[PDB]
């Protein structure tokens, strides 16, 4: 998942 | 030009099955629902199945649910009737009719001239 | 128990500003990425952005359609996530749902508030003029006659609408308001009836709107024709 | 953005049939991915189904999910009358968030063909500067039908808007109004006002008309 995608993550 | 062509009537006992079957000709029939209706000597043309495209499913009369099933074959330009536990009340002559509209508001501009179906006996 | 509690929404002019909040309980909101979706009247669901929890930078994604307009933000301490709407457009109008984005490699969207109603309008209150849809030959059918009542031009949402004070009931049917290109409501609440009881029965629609304070008890005569 | 495509748009079935609900993307989305909710009428959605086919805290067991790639299913086994509800697809892979449009999952019941109804403009509207005019599709199933405004055998369109109602919680029967709205002065320039009623129960059109000046 691209990082603006993923809220679980520190992009 | 587009037509309808019903078979598979006949004299049937109480309790039979019949299959009717109704060829489209002129037209694709894939795109249409198609249905069917009855009309017994001196009453009003009833109402009785309509099959939807593939996956829009099928939805009946009050006088047939259970009973019958509306089918139909895409490819063939053909839908069906399987008429099971057949009763004196369903005799009449069955029409069907190619719904024009493709969003299924029953604009019914092509019919059959109908097949004769006699429970008897 | 989790729950999520949107408040702050209401009736707003293009352009104007809204902060909705979120209160939520029942779990450890500081660990959670919370997402507000909307509802516009009549369809789907749009994904309108997240904020990631502190722990994940605290920063927020939103879809072009709001980018630019609506800041999402969370106070921990409070447990309350915020929807700060700007530039408010009338085609913001929804219910505005917050929701709990799941931890782990699925976020889903796994609890939903109620959800707050945002209507974004550059009409003014008006109350309803309320016409009689008068029964007739045309409105006959077999024995059973229909009538009603036109609910015309209305600001805003709702109006109610009973049929003799309450005495008529089955068969009536007060349909969903339209919005026109005015930006005011229209609505029509019909009945059937015995065409016998035209002779003996008065048919009164009674019309409340309440932001107009317009009560209207309107008689539905039959017509001849 | 990627594009979710529910079918069908609306599911008929009864209480204890099987019900499949498609979801189809329009590019490859990992079933990690992809989530299924449920509407029920005038209440939130909930989750069902996250990752294509886990399902949610205390979601039943009659509720399943599977797919991968850019077909998803999600299937119910045997309704149940709490089941009736829009049924919507969502990917959270890719930025931004994208839900399917909703499937409606419906009650299903014989066909029933409207009673037809049409109404005039009353006086009191017409003093006032405008004619409305109204058509009444009442108590018919399916919710399919098709209302045309003819306004001496001119059919009209752009001036006329419809209001559906909620499917009857008694006899599960659908009710339509469609208002067509004329100035006076055009209200005036004309005669016959029909509304022409198709529906799939009806084996040809009902119209029901008046003249203006006739009531």
């Amino acid at each position: 998942a691209n990082p603006n995608a993923n809220p679980n993550a520190n992009p | 030009x587009v037509q309808l062509x019903x078979s598979g009537g006949g004299x049937v006992q109480x309790g039979x099955s019949l299959x009717l079957s109704c060829x489209a000709x002129x037209x694709x029939x894939x795109x249409x629902x198609x249905x069917w209706x009855r009309q017994x000597p001196g009453x009003x043309r009833e109402x009785v199945x309509x099959x939807x495209x593939x996956x829009x499913x099928x939805x009946x009369x009050d006088s047939x649910x259970g009973r019958f099933t509306x089918s139909x074959d895409x490819x063939x330009x053909x839908x069906x009737l399987q008429x099971x536990x057949l009763x004196x009340x369903d005799x009449a002559x069955y029409y069907c009719x190619x719904x024009x509209x493709x969003x299924x508001x029953x604009x019914x501009x092509x019919w059959g001239x109908g097949t004769x179906v006699t429970v008897s006996s | 128990e989790v729950q999520l509690v949107e408040s702050g929404g209401g009736l707003v002019q293009p352009g104007r500003s809204l902060r909705l909040s979120c209160t939520a309980s029942g779990f450890t909101f500081g660990d959670y990425a919370m997402s507000w979706v909307r509802q516009a009247p009549g369809k789907g669901l749009e994904w309108v952005g997240f904020i990631r929890s502190k722990a994940n930078g605290g920063r927020t994604e939103n879809p072009a359609s709001v980018k630019g307009r609506f800041t999402i933000s969370r106070d921990d301490s409070k447990s309350i996530a915020y929807l700060q709407m700007n530039s408010l457009k009338t085609e913001d109008t929804a219910v505005y749902y917050c929701t709990r984005v799941e931890l782990g490699s699925s976020w889903s969207l796994g609890y939903w508030g109620q959800g707050t109603l945002v209507t974004v309008s550059s009409a003014s209150t008006k109350g309803p003029s309320v016409f009689p849809l008068a029964p007739s030959s045309k409105s006959t059918s077999g024995g059973t006659a229909a009538l009603g009542c036109l609910v015309k031009d209305y600001f805003p949402e709702p109006v109610t609408v009973s049929w003799n004070s309450g005495a008529l009931t089955s068969g009536v049917h007060t349909f969903p308001a339209v919005l026109q290109s005015s930006g005011l409501y229209s609505l029509s609440s019909v009945v059937t009836v015995p065409s016998s009881s035209l002779g003996t029965q008065t048919y009164i629609c009674n019309v409340n709107h309440k932001p107009s304070n317009t009560k209207v008890d309107k008689k539905v005569e039959p017509k001849s024709c | 953005e990627i594009v979710l495509t529910q079918s069908p748009g609306t599911l008929s079935l009864s209480p204890g049939e099987r019900a499949t609900l498609s979801c189809r993307a329009s590019q490859s989305v990992s079933s990690t991915y992809l989530a299924w909710y449920q509407q029920k009428p005038g209440q939130a959605p909930r989750l069902l189904i996250y990752g294509a086919s886990s399902r949610a805290t205390g979601i039943p067991d009659r509720f399943s999910g599977s797919g991968s790639g850019t077909d998803f299913t999600l299937t119910i086994s045997r309704l149940e009358p709490e089941d009736f509800a829009v049924y919507y697809c969502q990917q959270y892979g890719s930025s931004p968030w994208t839900f399917g449009q909703g499937t409606k999952v419906e009650i299903k019941r014989t066909v029933a063909a409207p009673s037809v109804f049409i109404f005039p403009p009353s006086d009191e509207q017409l003093k006032s500067g405008t004619a409305s005019v109204v058509c009444l599709l009442n108590n018919f199933y399916p919710r399919e039908a098709k209302v045309q405004w003819k306004v001496d055998n001119a059919l009209q369109s752009g001036n006329s808007q419809e209001s559906v109602t909620e499917q009857d919680s008694k006899d599960s029967t659908y009710s339509l109004s469609s208002t067509l709205t004329l100035s006076k002065a055009d209200y005036e320039k004309h005669k016959v006002y029909a509304c022409e009623v198709t529906h799939q129960g009806l084996s040809s059109p009902v119209t029901k008309s008046f003249n203006r000046g006739e009531c």
